[PDB]
RNA sequence: UAAAUAUAGUUUAAAAACAUCAGAUUGUGAAUCUGACAACAGAGGCUUACGACCCCUUAUUUACCCC
């Protein structure tokens, strides 16, 4: 197209451009309908080769280091397989929790509220909300709820996992938590709620809105707990924490970690304690 | 060689049952399915021939076996082999804290009722028939082959039941091969570990694609024609008598 | 240390559940003798003084169980350890080809239920209990013993019933353990050989004399006393867990 | 189906190694008899025909081993079965205290270094070949069978030494089974009792006479035949794997 | 009680053996530390004072070990107690088909000389030594104690070695009892699981702390001292003898 | 209404460190290797550009509630 053109003449008045552009990260541009948008993107692309490059000149200079050192230069109980072993001993929690594990529920009806960033970010949330259940002494059964097949939420969480996906011990549907559960077990988590949680409950079942809503749209996971009559609560931030700034909105692995810790007997200030520290000046 | 012989085959309807009636018949040998009315053995019974016949019966009651074994004199004049195949399971934990729940009794005894007392009722009845076989040159009037689990060694969180049932079934092998050795009938045990029967695909799909991987070798679910094949070793071998035989890939299974 | 605990003793009017309680009451446990109406459990306690109680209960029923653990918690507050001793046994062959004689299904299920079933009813009840209690420093709630036997290994002739209920005791000790294990309750299984319990000591003399003699050694029957002691290193020790111990002076049961 | 396979079997001039040899070249299999050169495997390989060599090697000896797999892989092209059937036994008690004898340390090392390193030294060698065949359609590189005694699981006075020979091999079997599962090696172990092998003719003839009369049923010493159809079972059943299965008729060895 | 009791304890110097000896020693009995020269022997010996003296030893060697019994009549006129706790391990895969290597011979060969032919070294001298000793009262003149491991019934890849050597003490532990039945000495074995034994704890902290989850309860690493205390327990029961007791905190051990 | 503020895994600094996901049968620095991810609230602009500056929205905190 003419963009192909248009690009190169950018790169000479020093807008924060990167020198290598994909093919399909030009059509990525096309949905940039404005120069500030087209800004933000190339300077996203600017600083991620920037990074790529910073991080592989430290891998030759690793790898050199590395080399050098071994050219200068017994009775065991277990051989050297930890990893692997680890993750063997998950896949049986992770089994045992698929049966007998309490619910949680990461609603994913949210992709028309997000943009491609947004849905980016929620993956990658995701993926490490995962990680943080998979490692538990006592993992949630994660279900995966209101995930269309075709989805752009689905196809990227099938690229970050690749053959993994298949083999995630958690329920990944295109129904929704209100066809799973009863709708009275049923608690759906939201900073905007009005009532505020006191004890966590193992015979309820928490939903989290898979959301990253950086262009903020407060009151829309509510608005869903609403037009289904569920039970909403939000965490006792203002109750436990001094806050100072910030979102009162936690990620999706933020939230995890304190059900899990919640979970495990521990207590709120335990649990809040992966609250970011930049949001408040401790517990009161 | 099985040509010739008359096997009831308890659970035979389905699962290793079923495989077991389909390797024996087509190996020359005569099935009886007992199995319940309801679980359509008298299709099965049709699809494997006139050497197999299907007897509507329920292990745990003493009149159905009975019944049903009197239906294999009747059709067949003799019992040879009997293949405890009918099983149940419950998935429950003993007690669970977090959620205040406690496992039911009801279930814990259903479970021993099929599995355990069911096994017991066909075998303590068989051998009165095959009691009545004249020997053959080595002395055996039959052969009775119990299905244990994997379980009755290893039983997994919410098992309990499961592996009580399996155990009783693995302790009683010996005594019962004692009772049964004056009178020349061998008893045997299998303790298959995770096969492609309905028990396992009830479980959600991706627990069993996990549990597959985890046979060491083979690494997929055990074969039910695999468990038809070790019976069929069992019936052929005469000194085979009171063991049990794990049938599992050399799977151990954790918590 | 055993001072200070609660034991719920099931068939602690006699024999190995009674040796327990005397044990354990010496050395400053409390105990509750759970034992049938008829047994004469009112006096055991009354003997064993003040830290020790009756509760009349079978432990086939779940009301009567709760009741028991009802009267445990009133009296003394908590329940840290139980131990399983109440148990029955039949002698009867699978079958008798000579006699024409079948043993009974009522036979067989009567052991099953209150050997096994009995065992499963008070470990699934006293986990509620011990679940209320805050773990320990080691993060221990509670420990439940099991009786089972070596006849759950190499039953006799005669010994299918106890066999098979003594099989699945020990079938399903570790899936208790495993499903037992996040609250803290340890979960062990005591193997008796032959002991000197009052139904032993009540067998014809040519026979008891013979099986004493056939414990390579001690060439003696089983000292109660030596049971307890069991129970006791069992209890003290925190890191036995989801294991079967023999306790039969090495002996291995002839057919 | 053990047609066109190639087995190793060590301690193949006589014995289960024998019958072993017999029936899979008997089913279409080609046979490589491993045994000491003054063993007489020659004759009894020239009798079994053109797909039976013989392989003088000692198994203990791994340049021994590496020369018999050296001639197995020329004259047949590949290893896929190995059956371990070499063992010797020593009678001794550990201490008599009446004579002051005491078990020498020599005899006790001779039996470990034939029926355990051997065992070991055979199997570590033949994976080595095995690897390099390409798996068949269920994955599978070969099938190794060891074997094990009874006297591993109830080992009699004197047999101090043979027992923990033997359960040695039962205790490395299933990490050896792990060790191989990644390269479709299937390893299983057998453990005869009491089989009319020479080992056990040597015996007295009313202790041995008496020994058949002790196993339950049937009553006579094991046909090594019977060891034969259990080893080509066992090769036959893809699932098999990481198991010992007693062959013994039912018998409990007695002190 | 084992007061005034007289152990041998081999492997005396460090990890269970240690705990064995501080825990005996502090309850009034004599304990010698048989272990090898390079050990810190003589320094724990003089740490635990008056009733515990070192003698180095090499358990392989028949010389090494006479001297050391012979010191310990010397010292405290008897022996009353015999555990062996000393041992290696090694890991080391059967055979590796991507890098081509095949498990030494060496490597299992000394495994085995340590770990069950050492075992068995001491066991057939203590026991001349032990059946010097009158009876008491209960006719029994010694104990021995042997220390197997989890690995004889689970062993992981790379434990060919370790598991053959601790299933050969498995499979000794019974014919030895029944050997030294007229004696009066109780042969018995205890399965350790994961302990804080030096070699575990020198382990990364990732890797103990994995290793600690893994224990279903309690979660952690087995202290030696568990271990001595049922060390003692085994001592003080009279009817302990032929049995293999797991310490394990319930695990079974994964691939 | 006003003023400061706002890091979407975390923190620090004005780009790193720690983390995350996939692969790994690791001989005990796997203490690694190969990949994946890379967005300082959001939208729109200005400017040679800047994280600068100018606007609007949302959110947080502290004051203040009608002139
Ligand atoms: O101009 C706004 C707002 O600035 C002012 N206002 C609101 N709350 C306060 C307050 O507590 N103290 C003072 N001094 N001034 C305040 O009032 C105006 C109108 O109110 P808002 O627009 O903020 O609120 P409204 O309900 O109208 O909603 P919306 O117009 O924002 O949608
Ligand atoms: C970042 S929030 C999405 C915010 C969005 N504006 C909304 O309307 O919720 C992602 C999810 O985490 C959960 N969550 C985040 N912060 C929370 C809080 N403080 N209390 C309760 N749930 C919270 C909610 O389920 C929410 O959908
Ligand atoms: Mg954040």
């Amino acid at each position: 197209a003419a963009t192909r053109e248009f690009i190169e003449m950018w790169r000479l008045l020093g807008r924060e451009v990167p020198e290598h552009i994909t093919e399909e990260e030009l059509k990525t541009l096309m949905e940039c309908v404005s120069n500030t948008a087209k800004k933000k993107y190339l300077k996203y692309l600017y600083t991620k080769e920037k990074v790529k490059k910073a991080r592989q000149i430290k891998k030759e200079m690793k790898a050199a280091a590395r080399e050098e050192a071994k050219n200068i230069k017994k009775n065991f109980l277990f051989l050297r397989l930890w990893d692997r072993n680890m993750d063997i001993a998950m896949g049986w929690k992770g089994a045992q929790a698929m049966q007998f594990g309490q619910p949680l529920v990461f609603d994913m009806a949210y992709e028309n509220y997000m943009k491609r960033k947004e849905l980016q970010n929620t993956v990658s949330q995701l993926l490490e909300s995962e990680g943080w259940n998979r490692r538990n002494v006592d993992p949630f059964h994660i279900y995966f709820c209101n995930l269309k097949i075709d989805g752009a939420l689905h196809r990227e969480l099938v690229k970050r996992y690749q053959e993994k996906w298949d083999k995630l011990l958690l329920t990944s549907t295109e129904k929704s938590h209100v066809d799973l559960f009863p709708k009275d077990s049923i608690i759906y988590l939201t900073a905007d709620s009005p009532n505020v949680m006191t004890t966590f409950r193992h015979d309820k079942v928490y939903v989290i809105g898979s959301f990253v809503d950086k262009s903020m749209q407060p009151g829309t996971s509510l608005a869903k707990a609403k037009r289904l009559n569920l039970a909403t609560e939000c965490l006792p931030l203002d109750k436990y924490l001094q806050w100072e700034i910030g979102n009162k909105n936690l990620t999706l692995d933020q939230m995890i970690r304190i059900l899990l810790c919640l979970k495990n007997n521990g207590n709120w200030q335990e649990a809040l304690q992966f609250v970011p520290k930049r949001k408040h000046t401790g517990f009161l | 060689s099985v040509k010739g012989l008359v096997a009831v085959i308890t659970g035979g309807a389905s699962g290793l049952g079923l495989a077991t009636a389909e390797r024996l018949v087509g190996q020359g040998a005569s099935a009886v399915l007992l199995d319940l009315p309801n679980s359509g053995g008298e299709a099965q019974a049709k699809k494997l021939g006139n050497n197999c016949v299907f007897a509507p019966a329920d292990v745990t009651s003493e009149k159905d076996v009975q019944t049903a074994l009197a239906l294999a004199k009747g059709k067949f004049g003799r019992v040879d082999v009997a293949v405890n195949c009918a099983g149940i399971a419950v998935a429950s934990k003993t007690y669970n804290l977090k959620k205040g729940q406690t496992h039911t009794l009801e279930d814990f005894q259903r479970v021993l009722d099929v599995n355990l007392m069911g096994t017991f009722n066909v075998i303590r009845l068989v051998a009165g028939e095959m009691g009545q076989n004249e020997p053959d040159q080595g002395g055996q009037r039959g052969v009775i082959i119990n299905t244990a689990s994997v379980a009755a060694f290893e039983g997994q969180v919410g098992q309990a039941a499961y592996s009580a049932s399996k155990g009783g079934i693995v302790g009683m092998t010996l005594p019962i091969a004692r009772d049964l050795a004056p009178i020349g009938i061998r008893v045997m045990t299998i303790a298959p570990g995770l096969f492609g029967t309905p028990l396992l695909t009830s479980l959600p799909e991706k627990v069993c694609n996990f549990l597959a991987s985890q046979v060491p070798f083979p690494s997929r679910l055990g074969d039910p024609a695999e468990y038809a094949h070790l019976v069929q070793a069992i019936i052929e071998n005469p000194f085979l008598n009171g063991e049990v035989i794990r049938l599992d890939g050399a799977i151990r299974m954790q918590p």
